């Protein structure tokens, strides 16, 4: 090979100014087994993109045993059902609580002036229930 | 294990100077996303190298050492690959095993790097915890402050680096300096590697001939090399690897040639001056032969009736340039009266015979066939400057050199080879004796101590001395701050004011990690290195280079310029709200919101109008330099001092110093100095006349300094686990000790542990210990005695050895094979 | 998918055939990877055969990538490039140098029927190379 790195594809998501302030968008990636969320904030955070620097995407399998989280609008986290972790959306899915051992792995977007898009490029973490995120 | 990253081809490429040591390599920094690698395809990656197939040798220096993964600020992850660049002048792409660990020795959170410091750090009586730096501020300066205004700046006492490279440079010297003497204004300070405010080069300075007079293509057009009191190979491989033996292997020749149509260039050749048959004697013999190295074993502390045995014979010779002395020099015919000295005493006294010392005299000074007198450089570092009287020894050594007119001749110079590199720009010392701030530590003086980038419980001489001392202090302030429950940061100031009063020491540290100073430390404060942010420095030929910032540092770490704006500016808020116009005057002047900032300030302001007072290694020309045009020069940036510059030629410097015989002092001459052999000190002689062995210590070749890094590198730690001793074998014997077993070295200074590394070429009685060491401090049993200067004699002990046991561990994992290559 | 390199199982020769600090040559990987077993002759941590004493290394050393040669008389491997030395009874520790590496040991397994030493991997990364298979 040589290769060290996985070959994650490029994906559309939308562009970024018809994402609305604290509304989750879905889309799957790398594959559609693989749920994932986008989010404008509404307020900066550290590796945020968009014009807003805001905007944050994720896989919401729970990393502990792979149940979808869902998005709570209200306190901006991820929560499982399953065995209760609560993952923070502004703090790169921090574990707020819960019996997971990694934090929920962050979609790496593009973002691109000139066209307004955002296009999911890789991932930072690994996604559960998977040997490589990329199957 | 058993891949590499490669960098893509568009991956970000920034400059950087190697962190360490004075030859300040060059290298490259590749930075790039995590997720994106580079092809095999040599122009599908940043080092247009074909890993399709096997490299030749000499191809790359490439390791996983040298790469790393940070986390930067923003979440996000970046491969970077740091490695040397194979154009730069200096080192022609050479890196050494120091240089080669900078990517491994880069802050990453999981890496070596995991315990920097990355906040404030606060011992709050009897636990360490956390602070905000407002806090730290408020009782660091609230301290500072009170101490100034009941005690003065004399209350108030640093030792901090004035050196170059990583932990200096122009920007924190200036920045440190400027907050210590311009605005504290206090006479309290030493530096990180000697106990006053002092220089190495006294002597050499006043006699005219500053200390960094030549360039590394000198070492290149030499006939002789002598290297003085150094292992270079060890402490400075990259000038000996790259400058010195391809003199010695005759790759030099022709370009000697071409300078000199008219001159015999003989086959080089390289003199030692070194107690200690080092690896630098045992390689230059491999490449040179044996007959063209001389390894001159003087007796420890016998250098200065080694040259003046030289001086006195060159003299009644004649192999010496009676015109260059007639027109450009003072005081000869006096030391040739002071200093002189038979080759018969100067044999007894140096052990040395009578034929090595003439044959030394023949191959560096007797004239060659052409005519014209050898091209000998003289290379000395810390075997003289921390030898048997810092002054005398340079007097006598300069004496020979400005003699036989080895200075300002280009393949000449007598140079220091230098530790870090340099990078000093300051205010001038606002006091006017030398102190001796250990002894006054030890002594109960000062409310407020700042280790700045240095860590003397692990470098001072008399080491044990000071950490008693400063421990003891300490451990008062941690009992009168565990008193107080739900004071303000104000109270707080005042119970630590009090406890100095009765013998307490607040003590600060300013450090990229804990360190050793964190038993005694109240507070630590959080520093950043090159490549956490910009920093100009200098290197041994005084090549000024910029290390470009390319990642962020770990949490809230800064520059240590910034720090000390910070600091600077916490005082003049504190003064300017306390109604005292006039105290918080002397805290402007550090609006600084990059280090930038502090290199337009210092540097270029040197001698310009309208500044004040500033002593900078750029001289008064500094303003020609930016941070854009060094950019623009590369790694082989400039030698200083520059001499022009326009936007079509670039940076020009200076290659050589003194070449049309003009030297700095009164009246444009070199003066020749007295210089007395008086044996060794008393206090140095008591410990030889009670005690077995001498005590030598220095440098490993793959250990840096304090092995501040080096401790967490699993590497660095089965290889030497603990500080070593090199033992002749027939004394380990004597003392049923072997490799691996520990001893503990003693006498009437100190104690302290090493494991025993038998070692042939010792000689008996006597022994050689790695200084600075995280298990085993050597500085222990380093006597208090001090030059005129204040320059300790610390390569001057002597102390018995006890066996303690075998370490099973040590013997089953740590090689005692030998380190000096034949 | 896969994590691992892909070695190829390479035969050395059979471990009785090894004299004591005689310092047998062959490639692994590949052609272009020149390596060295020796048996040392008392056992080794790791070590491999009936004395737990036969250990193999890559020749090329780890700084700038000079073929290394194997001394019988201190059992290191020397570089005359830059003067790095590796002690070939501490699994290539770095005695002295220029490396930030130590010397690459090839893994070699010992089967007890056959007696054959099988070269199988390499721990360490081969000098000027992106992986040690190419
Ligand atoms: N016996 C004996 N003693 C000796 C010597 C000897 O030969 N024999 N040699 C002497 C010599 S030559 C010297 S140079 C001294 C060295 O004495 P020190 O200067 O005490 O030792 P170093 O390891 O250079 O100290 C550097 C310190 O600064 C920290 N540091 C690194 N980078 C930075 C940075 O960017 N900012 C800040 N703020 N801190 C930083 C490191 O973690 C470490 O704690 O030892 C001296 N002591
Ligand atoms: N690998 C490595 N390199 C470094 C450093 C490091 O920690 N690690 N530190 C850097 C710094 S800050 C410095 S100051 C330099 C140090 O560079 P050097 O001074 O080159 O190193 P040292 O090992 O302190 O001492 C040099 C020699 O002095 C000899 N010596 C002892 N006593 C005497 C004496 O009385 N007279 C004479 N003539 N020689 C004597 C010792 O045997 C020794 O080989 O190295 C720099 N480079
Ligand atoms: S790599 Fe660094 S340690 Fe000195 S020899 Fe070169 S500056
Ligand atoms: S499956 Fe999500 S908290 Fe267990
Ligand atoms: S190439 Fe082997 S020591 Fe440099
Ligand atoms: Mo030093
Ligand atoms: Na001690």
């Amino acid at each position: 090979a040589g290769r060290t790195t996985l070959q994650y594809p490029a994906t559309q998501v939308s562009v970024a100014k018809n994402l609305k302030a604290n509304e989750p968008v879905s889309f799957t990636y790398p594959d559609t087994s693989s749920p994932c969320v986008a989010v404008k904030l509404g307020s900066p955070v550290p590796g945020g993109v968009g014009p807003n620097n805001d905007i944050v995407a994720y896989s919401v399998l729970c990393t502990h045993m792979g149940f979808p989280t869902s998005y709570d609008k209200s306190s901006k986290t991820f929560k499982c059902p399953g065995h209760f972790t609560e993952f923070d959306a502004e703090k790169a899915g921090q574990m707020i609580c819960g019996q997971a051992t990694e934090n929920l792995p962050r979609v790496l977007l593009r973002y691109d002036e000139a066209s307004d898009a955002l296009t999911a490029v890789g991932v930072d973490g690994l996604i559960y229930g998977r040997q490589a995120n990329v199957i | 294990n058993d891949r590499i990253t490669l960098p893509p081809a568009n991956a970000q490429r920034t400059n950087m100077t190697c962190h360490f040591c004075i030859v300040g390599c060059g290298y490259h920094v590749y930075k790039w996303p995590e997720l994106q690698e580079g092809g095999r395809a040599p122009e599908q990656n940043a080092l247009g190298l074909d890993f399709r197939k096997q490299l030749p040798p000499l191809a790359v220096t490439l390791t996983p050492a040298m790469t790393n993964v940070v986390t930067e600020h923003n979440g996000r992850r970046y491969n970077i690959m740091v490695v040397p660049d194979k154009a730069c002048v200096v080192n022609s792409g050479l890196s050494s095993t120091r240089g080669g660990k900078m990517a491994s020795y880069m802050y990453t959170p999981t890496g070596d790097g995991k315990q920097r410091l990355k906040a404030p750090r606060l011992y709050a009586a009897d636990q360490w915890v956390d602070t905000t730096w407002d806090h730290a501020m408020a009782l660091y300066a609230g301290l500072i402050k009170k101490t100034l205004d009941k005690d003065g700046p004399q209350g108030v006492f640093f030792s901090c680096f004035d050196h170059g490279g990583a932990g200096g440079g122009f920007e924190n010297t200036w920045g440190t300096g400027k907050l210590m003497f311009s605005a504290i204004q206090t006479p309290m300070v030493r530096i990180h590697n000697r106990p006053a405010y002092n220089s190495e080069c006294h002597a050499t300075r006043e006699m005219g001939i500053g200390e960094l007079n030549n360039a590394y293509e000198d070492a290149q057009l030499a006939d002789v090399i002598w290297s003085i009191g150094n292992n270079p190979y060890e402490s400075q491989t990259n000038y000996f690897l790259n400058h010195w033996l391809p003199n010695l292997q005759g790759a030099t020749t022709s370009k000697k040639k071409e300078r000199f149509p008219n001159e015999n260039f003989p086959q080089a050749r390289i003199i030692f001056v070194d107690p200690r048959e080092t690896p630098s004697v045992a390689i230059a013999r491999h490449v040179a032969g044996n007959d063209r190295v001389l390894h001159l074993a003087i007796e420890p502390g016998t250098d200065t009736a080694l040259f003046n045995g030289l001086f006195t014979y060159v003299v009644e010779q004649g192999w010496i340039d009676k015109p260059f002395i007639e027109a450009h020099t003072k005081g000869f015919d006096d030391a040739v009266k002071t200093n002189r000295l038979s080759l018969d005493e100067c044999s007894n006294i140096t052990g040395v015979p009578v034929d090595m010392l003439k044959r030394a005299a023949e191959w560096s000074y007797k004239p060659k066939a052409s005519g014209q007198a050898p091209r000998t450089m003289h290379a000395y570092e810390k075997g003289i400057i921390w030898g048997n009287d810092n002054y005398v020894i340079q007097s006598a050594l300069l004496d020979l050199v400005i003699a036989t007119h080895n200075v300002g001749r280009r393949g000449t110079g007598c140079v220091r080879m230098g530790g870090h590199q340099e990078g000093y720009t300051r205010p001038p010392y606002p006091g006017d004796k030398k102190i001796y701030i250990d002894q006054e530590l030890i002594k109960g003086k000062g409310r407020i101590m700042t280790w700045w980038g240095c860590n003397n419980f692990q470098t001072s001489n008399n080491a044990q001395a000071l950490r008693e001392a400063i421990l003891q202090r300490s451990a008062i302030v941690k009992q009168a701050m565990q008193k107080a429950r739900g004071a303000t940061t104000e109270e707080m100031v005042d119970v630590i004011y009090e406890a100095t009063q009765n013998g307490g020491l607040f003590v600060t540290s300013i450090n990229l990690y804990p360190t050793k100073l964190a038993e005694a430390a109240h507070l630590m404060l959080p520093a950043a290195h090159p490549g956490e942010m910009n920093l100009t420095s200098m290197n041994g030929e005084r090549r000024i280079r910029l290390s470009e910032k390319f990642m962020d540092p770990p949490g809230t770490a800064m520059a240590d310029c910034l720090i000390a704006a910070r600091i600077a500016n916490a005082l003049r808020d504190m003064y300017q709200k306390d109604g005292k116009a006039e105290m918080a005057a002397q805290f402007e002047g550090f609006d600084w919101k990059t280090e930038e900032d502090a290199f337009n300030d210092g540097f270029r302001r040197a001698g310009q109008p309208g500044a004040p007072a500033i002593d900078s290694q750029g001289g008064s020309t500094g303003h020609l330099v930016t941070y854009d045009r060094l950019r623009k020069s590369g790694n082989n940036g400039v030698q200083l001092p520059v001499v022009s510059w326009d936007e079509s030629k670039g940076l020009v410097g200076t290659e050589m110093l003194y070449t049309e015989g003009k030297f700095d002092t009164d009246d444009g001459k070199a003066h020749f100095k007295p210089a007395p052999w008086n044996g060794l000190p008393a206090t140095v002689q008591q410990q030889k006349d009670k005690y077995r062995f001498w005590l030598n210590n220095g440098r490993n070749n793959e250990v840096w300094q304090t092995a501040y890094h080096d401790q967490y590198n699993s590497l660095m730690q089965e290889r030497y686990p603990m500080a070593y001793i090199e033992m002749n074998p027939d004394d380990c014997k004597q003392l049923d000790v072997t490799g691996g077993d520990i001893v503990e070295v003693y006498n009437d200074f100190g104690s302290t542990f090493a494991m025993v590394y038998p070692v042939a070429e010792i000689k008996r009685g006597q022994t050689f210990m790695l200084f600075g060491y995280v298990n085993g401090i050597q500085g222990d049993v380093t006597t208090d005695w001090t030059d005129r200067n204040i320059i300790p004699y610390y390569k001057g002990t002597w102390g018995d050895i006890r066996k303690v046991g075998s370490m099973e561990e040590f013997k089953r994992t740590v090689s005692f094979k030998s380190r000096r290559f034949a």
